[PDB]
């Protein structure tokens, strides 16, 4: 009917509400996905040496710890 | 040589679709942020709708940051925040742009009633919209698979359809789809297919739509427009000062609605950009895209979707389409219509002292009006050191300034204007005369042309600044230069009420009066007798007079005699110039004769003598009327002595018919009608009773017993002279007044038996109220109704101007007296006067040429035609004129405020329409709408039917709802048979031969028929005789020329039949068409020429088609005109009136007609 | 006291398209006059004040006109500090300043003064 | 004053060209290029030009004749100047 | 401007930091002042006349 | 009321009364026809250009009225100049052609 409120309201109404169990399913899939790329990044040599070149610049007072890492586990 | 690159005097204008690269050309920056102003320092936030960087400095020649504040640094872009320091004017000019995230549809080309994207793609609108909102997928460049190019699919259908064929099939949705469709479209190819399809199938339904589409397409192709551009990539932003944020008092701010709108479009757009880098789900980016689509629509044209409302304010915010648009068409030139400097206005008073060429101008108005003139003259003569000191002198009203003002005034006309400007005489130039007091004084003689009373009407003054305007004001619009109405050549300067009562009292005679019988040497000692108290003003007297007749060849003859006349007439003869005979003043001199006096004076001695004469008549009229002591007392209105008896006798009749209705001898209706008539007869009886008693009753004695003359009673003199009052109105004062009418339209069968000299009682008065109340409304609505008519009229003519000199067509219309049923409802001399003969006219015998071929017919020639018995003269009209794009003066006629034949370039269209419109206030099927019905071509409800073709006719087939009529021509093929509903009573004789155009039934006939069957000259005559009936029944004089020029525009268009250049059925200009088949008849093709058929368009329909699109955007619906031209890329060449005014140049008529001509030839010329 | 200041910027701007009066196409925006323009009865007196000072400047010595046109921005980019003028003219500092005085002095005692005095009201 | 221009319209037919020509002429007097051809009654350049038309000593031809002449009168002054622009070569 | 600035040097006038907003009698209307009222914001010190 | 040169409106530069010295008189469509019916072209141009809508011509004119040269160098009324930006702010490319 145009009036975009309606063609929105009607477009989302198709998507089914998640079951309380379905919520955890999707979140688990997310973890795997990111974790695939996290491990995939760890396997790149340039990814390490680059991290090295960034911290060697931090200790020389050419940068700050806040512009490189957000902290580790801990 | 080199043509140019920088600024010249531009000609024409072009309108077209805008490329993204083209929009970017205008843009001085991308407005990237909804921010307006800083909120503390009220400075513009940078990269926002108001940005000094993008648009321009807030203040003159000053950088925003303030680093370069000096008027010296100018083209410098500040290194800190880029602002080139320049006048703030550039904030009114520089545009901007916005690069849109998703493509967007242009509401104008999507939603204008003939959807441009829709018929350019031959795709339904609802489908295109379903694609824009993501409600279905549409195919593009479908290839060979399963699917049509424009076919539409659903989610599941697209998926199933996608699984089968991965490639060689393509489908999209949203704006990108429509844009892909338009870009992919090959226009050339569609025409070929469309041309073939046109030829194969013959059906009106089919090829009607076909021709519409093909016209747009080949138009769009030749246009230069690329279809893709109807979908917006880049969105221009309007310069800030055209939607300013300016502050107000008390510190509140106020700004244009575009800002609330523009901001939204920016925001949604910006969020959408963001939602892509956040990779939002489909359901969202679609919704943001839909939302962006809505905002662009509200910005551009609001009201075509949801009608967005302004922030915190209920009223829907006004959009860009609404800024151009309005009621009606454009706000700029439309009534009304721009305020103008060097003007004023005030209440007006009399000023009988004025000569006919001048006016009383308040001292103070003139000081403020001519202020720059006064300043420069003050320091031109050195009375003021500098312009500032000059300001202080006149601001002080120093005594010396008044004399300088008389200098700047002396030869310097001013324009006077009244409120409902109807004909061109609504503005007239006068020479100003300095007057103490706050009132404008207006020459009485002009008060008539303006329709200006002294009951407080106010008038406006305008100063003609430029030299060309002073000589225009003096030589065109000047009072003395227009003394004659352009509607009919009769003088509009006619003496008015008081003045004509004076001359009536002056030339008049009673039976016995002082000096009766004596004789005097000349008018001089007649006045010496009167002023000295010896002789009465009116007494029968012989006096020696010397009259003149110019009957030589341009030479004044003299003849002197003893004329038997009165004292008053002898004195008045003193005013009459030269070659007029004494005969003109020897009559009783009423208002009618007193106008024909002026008329003849104009047609014999010319302009100058008529002017100085006209003045004189006024002065003398007022003066002698003042001596006369005419008044109106209550004993001046005389009721007949037999009145009580007439009412009583007529009242018996009513009680008789009543006895017949109670006894059933007569029906209720038959009774009612009877009573209404007997009462009616009584009104006539009483009225023609008081009129006889009132009229002649001065009954006096000379040396003998008795004699009786026309009464000298005051109120009678008023009505006989023509000053004021009329037999109808006098009748209401003394005799009974009328039978009023109840609101529903019935007429009360109990008239008002009393009058105003007597009392009207509660009932009589209460009943009179309805007539008064309806009276006022009718004039007030019919005043407005008339104006609408003149509007439609000047629109259909306007650009019509005398262009050629003599077109040289022998063609013309036959002029006969109107001769309706009685004797001669209008003579021949008036119909033929001032026209030009189509061919030489004979005496009753021949090899005798009275009038030779085309000769202007003036008064001597018309008397020469009247001398001979000549009853019919063929005359050239503007309706038959062969000149294309105008009227040749020779075909027009002479008429003007001047007697000469119309000059080259005068705009007749305006003066035709205005002349038809101005009297329309005075009108009353029939009435003023009947006139509108005529000019609108409207076909009556139950029209008659005319024989389609000559030959013997008969009836065929049977009663289906139509009983067929079969015509059988002698030589030719029979096949014409028309289906006529048989429940309408016929006329055409079943056994008789009927000529084409005969009456096959009765009832009115559509002028469409008359043009088609009977021909052009015939139909033009029908209109003129019909509209002229309405006006003439009311006493309105309008020369047929004006009705004819309007008519010419009515038939301006025609519909082609044959072919060989342009399309079959196209409706088009006989100007264009006639130029194309006349060019082909020679040169070109040996003869390939196409035949047309002339069409009759109502005035309002014909004005719709206008070559100039700027003209159409004024009075038509602005949105539609602009789209339809921008698609076709129409190039407006100016050349018309309306458009040149819009753009602000010399009208291509009148003084300007010389200019445009001089340029037009430079154009399309080496 | 910030209530007033704060309360003011807090108000929403008024639609300039607000119809006012007569129901006529008169809208709020039609009445907001241009204050940034310069009225012609003024611009003319400016074009006049130029001709005035140019007249009174041909009345001075050729060096006084150059030094005074220099010391003010008259018909030149910017204007020059009295030292800057000293470098172009070669006799510097106090020398130039005196000339300035007499120039203003010659335009001061009315013959010169009668025309230019009328610009200040 | 000039009450009616009727006399002027006779000399030049058009009656619009009267406004144009009398204007062009009226400027020859107002911007000081010329002086009147007939006694000035204090009539402003508007009316003086019209009196000049009435007397038949001014119309589009005469003006065009005078101007084409002044071109050579000025072309007579500048002769030795512009030829001196032989540095062209 | 330059020429206005020279003007001030000759006639030695100090051009104020204030613009003239005074209410002055409408042009041409002339009468007698029969009253004056002074309303002041609550919190601003009332002036002499007020 | 009478006005020589008054104040002017911001949105469109047109005569407007701000001092209660009233803005000039309103010249209408019908009043325009009246000038077109007479042959007066220059009176009409000066009415709808220099006397009103032309931000330049008014001042260029005023200096000439005192200078003693009655002329007008009309230029283009600001009304149409605005219509141009407004059409062009839409998707419509409107240009002034030729020479
Ligand atoms: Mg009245
Ligand atoms: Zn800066
Ligand atoms: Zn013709």
């Amino acid at each position: 009917t145009t009036d975009p409120v309606r063609m929105y309201m009607r477009e989302m109404g198709t998507v089914e509400l998640l079951t309380r169990e379905g919520e955890i399913d999707i979140a688990k899939r997310i973890e795997d996905g990111i974790n695939q790329v996290q491990c995939s990044v760890a396997e790149y040599p340039e990814a390490i040496t680059y991290l090295l070149e960034q911290y060697d610049r931090v200790e020389a007072e050419e940068a700050r710890l806040s512009d490189l890492i957000t902290g580790f586990v801990d | 040589l080199k043509a140019q690159t920088k600024t010249e005097e531009f000609d024409a204008i072009k309108i077209a679709l805008a490329s993204p690269d083209m929009i970017r050309s205008w843009s001085f920056g991308e407005v990237k942020k909804p921010e307006t102003i800083n909120y503390r320092t009220f400075k513009p936030e940078r990269d926002g709708l108001f940005c000094a960087r993008i648009f321009g400095p807030v203040k003159d020649y000053e950088c925003l940051c303030g680093k370069y504040k000096r008027l010296k640094h100018r083209g410098v872009i500040c290194e800190k925040c880029g602002v080139e320091v320049t006048q703030t004017k550039v904030r009114r000019e520089r545009m901007g742009h916005i690069e849109l995230a998703s493509p967007t549809a242009h509401i104008w080309f999507l939603k204008s009633l003939p959807s441009r994207i829709g018929l350019l793609l031959d795709m339904p609108l609802r489908d295109i919209e379903r694609v824009l909102y993501f409600e279905s997928y549409v195919v593009i460049e479908g290839g060979m698979t399963n699917l049509e190019r424009q076919q539409i699919l659903t989610e599941e259908q697209y998926l199933d359809a996608l699984e089968e064929f991965g490639d060689e099939f393509d489908a999209k949705m949203g704006a990108e789809a429509i844009q892909a469709l338009l870009k992919s479209m090959d226009l050339e190819q569609e025409c070929e297919q469309l041309r073939e399809e046109l030829n194969e199938t013959n059906s009106e339904t089919k090829r009607k739509k076909l021709t519409k589409r093909i016209k747009l397409l080949e138009a769009f192709v030749q246009s230069g427009n690329k279809p893709e551009w109807m979908i917006l990539t880049v969105l221009p932003v309007l310069p800030p000062d055209l939607r300013p944020l300016v502050p107000l008092d008390g510190g509140r701010f106020a700004t244009s609605d575009l800002n609330d709108l523009y901001r939204r479009v920016i925001n949604r757009n910006n969020r959408l950009k963001r939602l892509l880098d956040l990779a939002a789900p489909d359901i969202i980016v679609r919704n943001e895209k839909r939302m962006l689509q809505e905002a662009v629509d509200a910005l551009l044209d609001n009201g075509r979707r949801g009608r967005a409302i302004t922030g915190s304010n209920k009223r829907p915010l006004k959009s860009l389409a609404d800024m151009i648009k309005g009621k009606q068409g454009r706000f700029r030139q439309n009534l009304l219509g721009k305020r103008v400097d060097y003007s004023g206005r005030s209440v007006i008073t009399v000023g009988p002292y004025l000569r006919l060429h001048q006016c009383g101008l308040p001292k103070k108005m003139a000081l403020e009006l001519f202020k720059p003139f006064i300043y420069g003259k003050l320091e031109l003569r050195g009375l003021a050191t500098t312009i500032k000191a000059a300001k202080k002198m006149v601001e002080r009203e120093e005594a010396v300034v008044w004399d300088i003002l008389d200098e700047v005034i002396r030869e310097h006309p001013v324009l006077l204007n009244r409120a409902p400007t109807l004909h061109r005489l609504g503005i007239q130039a006068f020479e100003p005369v300095l007057i103490e007091g706050k009132a404008i004084q207006l020459h009485p003689l002009v008060c008539a042309a303006y329709n200006a009373d002294f009951d407080g009407d106010q008038m406006a003054v305008h100063v003609p600044l430029t030299l060309e305007a002073q000589l225009e004001a003096r030589a065109l619009m000047m009072s003395t230069n227009n003394i004659l109405s352009p509607a009919n050549g009769e003088p509009i300067i006619v003496p008015s009420q008081d003045v004509v009562l004076g001359l009536y009292y002056m030339t008049r005679d009673c039976v016995n009066a002082k000096g009766e019988g004596m004789v005097l040497t000349g008018p001089k000692e007649a006045e010496r007798l009167y002023r000295s108290g010896l002789a009465s003003l009116h007494a029968r007297v012989k006096v020696r007079i010397t009259e003149y007749e110019k009957d030589a060849n341009g030479e004044l003859v003299a003849k002197t005699s003893l004329k038997d006349t009165t004292v008053g007439r002898a004195i008045l003869w003193m005013i009459v110039p030269k070659g007029l005979p004494y005969s003109i003043v020897n009559q009783a001199l009423g208002k009618k004769a007193i106008s024909k006096m002026l008329n003849t004076c104009y047609r014999i001695l010319g302009l100058k003598p008529t002017v100085i004469f006209a003045d004189q008549i006024m002065y003398t009229g007022f003066a002698y009327a003042a001596r006369s002591g005419a008044s109106v007392g209550i004993d001046d209105m005389v009721i007949p002595e037999k009145k009580h008896e007439i009412i009583s006798e007529a009242e018996a009749e009513v009680a008789e018919i009543q006895e017949q209705f109670q006894s059933g001898l007569v029906t209720a209706g038959e009774r009612y009608n009877k009573v209404i008539d007997i009462w009616a007869a009584a009104n006539d009886r009483v009225s023609k009773a008081m009129m006889d008693n009132l009229q002649t009753e001065t009954v006096i004695n000379r040396d003998g017993q008795e004699e009786k003359q026309v009464s000298f009673n005051s109120i009678y003199m008023m009505a006989d002279s023509g000053a004021r009052g009329s037999a109808a109105q006098i009748r209401q004062l003394a005799g009974m007044r009328g039978l009023m009418a109840k609101p529903d339209g019935s007429i009360i069968e109990t008239p008002i038996t009393a009058n105003f000299r007597e009392g009207l009682n509660v009932l009589q008065y209460f009943i009179s109220t309805h007539g008064a109340r309806k009276g006022l409304a009718d004039t007030a609505l019919k005043t407005a109704n008339s104006g609408y008519l003149t509007r439609r009229l000047v629109d259909v003519a306007q650009d019509l101007v005398v262009t050629e000199d003599d077109c040289g067509t022998h063609e013309g219309i036959m002029m006969t007296p109107v001769i309706e049923g009685g004797d001669v409802k209008e003579p021949l001399r008036d119909r033929v006067l001032g026209r030009v003969t189509a061919e030489d006219v004979l005496k009753p015998g021949t090899a005798d040429i009275l009038v030779p071929r085309n000769t202007l017919l003036h008064e001597q020639w018309c008397d020469l035609l009247e001398e001979n018995s000549v009853d019919a003269v063929k005359v050239r009209s503007v309706v038959s004129c062969d000149t294309d794009f105008g009227v040749c003066a020779h075909c027009y006629g002479r008429d003007l405020a001047r007697g000469h034949i119309i000059n080259k370039g005068e705009a007749i269209g305006v003066i035709a329409a205005q002349s038809i419109g101005e009297p329309g206030t005075q009108l009353t099927t029939g009435g003023l709408p009947r006139v509108a019905d005529l000019f609108e071509a409207r076909r009556p409800k139950e029209p008659a039917i005319l024989a389609e073709i000559s030959g013997i006719v008969s009836f065929g087939k049977e009663t289906k709802g139509k009983r067929r009529l079969v015509i059988t021509p002698v030589d030719g093929s029979d096949p014409y048979e028309e289906m006529i509903p048989k429940w309408r009573q016929l006329n055409v004789f079943e056994g008789e031969r009927v000529e084409r155009g005969d009456v096959i039934s009765d009832g009115p006939e559509a002028p469409h028929d008359i043009l088609r069957l009977r021909g052009v000259h015939a139909v033009t005559r029908y209109i003129v005789n019909e509209v002229q009936d309405v006006y003439r029944l009311q006493g309105v004089k309008i020369n047929d020329k004006h009705i004819e020029v309007i008519v010419r525009q009515m038939l301006r268009k025609a519909t082609i039949v044959n072919a060989g250049s342009s399309d079959f059925l196209e409706g088009e200009q006989v100007e264009y068409s006639r130029v194309k088949i006349a060019n082909r008849e020679l040169e070109a093709n040996g003869k390939v020429g196409a035949t047309y058929s002339r069409d009759l368009l109502g005035i309002t329909k014909a004005s719709l088609a206008t070559e100039s699109f700027i003209s159409a955007a004024s009075f038509q619906e602005t949105t539609r005109v602009l789209t339809e031209a921008a698609v076709a890329g129409k190039r407006d060449e100016l050349r018309g009136l309306k458009e040149n005014v819009i753009v602000g140049r010399l009208i291509p008529a009148g003084t300007g007609y010389a200019y445009h001509q001089d340029r037009m030839r430079r154009r399309a010329a080496g | 006291d910030k209530i007033r200041k704060v309360l003011k910027i807090a108000k929403e701007p008024i639609s300039m398209e607000t119809p006012i009066g007569d129901d006529e196409d008169s809208h709020l925006g039609d009445f907001i006059e241009d204050t940034t323009l310069e009225l012609p009865l003024d611009s003319a007196t400016t074009e006049s004040l130029r001709a005035a000072t140019h007249d009174v400047l041909a009345g001075l010595t050729a060096r006084e006109a150059k030094v005074l046109r220099m010391r003010f921005g008259i018909d030149m980019n910017t204007d020059y500090t009295l030292e800057e003028v000293g470098k172009q003219f070669d006799v510097t500092r106090e020398r130039i300043r005196q000339i300035e005085a007499k120039a203003l002095r010659k335009l001061r005692h009315p013959s010169r003064s009668e025309v230019l005095r009328s610009f200040l009201d | 004053a000039r009450v009616t221009v009727q006399d002027a319209v006779e000399k030049i037919g058009n009656r619009f060209d009267l406004v144009l020509v009398a204007a062009r002429r009226a400027r020859q007097m107002q911007v000081g290029g010329k002086d009147p051809l007939v006694p000035e009654e204090n009539d402003k350049t508007t009316v003086i030009a019209l009196r000049e038309i009435e007397e038949g000593l001014i119309n589009n031809q005469i003006l065009d004749v005078r101007e084409r002449q002044e071109q050579q009168e000025q072309e007579a002054a500048e002769l030795q100047a512009v030829t001196a622009i032989a540095e062209g070569r | 401007t330059p020429e206005e600035k020279l003007l001030r040097a000759i006639f030695g006038e100090k051009a104020s930091d204030v613009k003239d907003s005074s209410l002055r009698v409408p042009n041409g209307v002339s009468g007698t002042v029969i009253d004056v009222q002074v309303f002041t914001r609550d919190g601003v010190e009332k002036d002499k006349r007020a | 009321h009478a006005r020589s040169t008054g104040s002017y409106s911001l949105v469109t530069q047109q005569p407007l009364g701000g001092k209660a010295q009233f803005g000039g008189q309103r010249f209408g469509e019908m009043e325009v026809w009246a000038l077109e019916a007479y042959g007066a072209a220059y009176t009409l141009q000066e009415m709808l250009t220099v006397k009103s809508d032309d931000v330049n011509g008014r001042t260029k004119m005023y200096k000439n009225i005192v200078d003693g040269n009655h002329q007008m160098e009309p230029g283009m009324p600001e009304s149409f100049n605005v219509l141009l930006k407004e059409i062009r702010s839409l998707g419509i490319n409107i240009e002034l052609e030729d020479e």
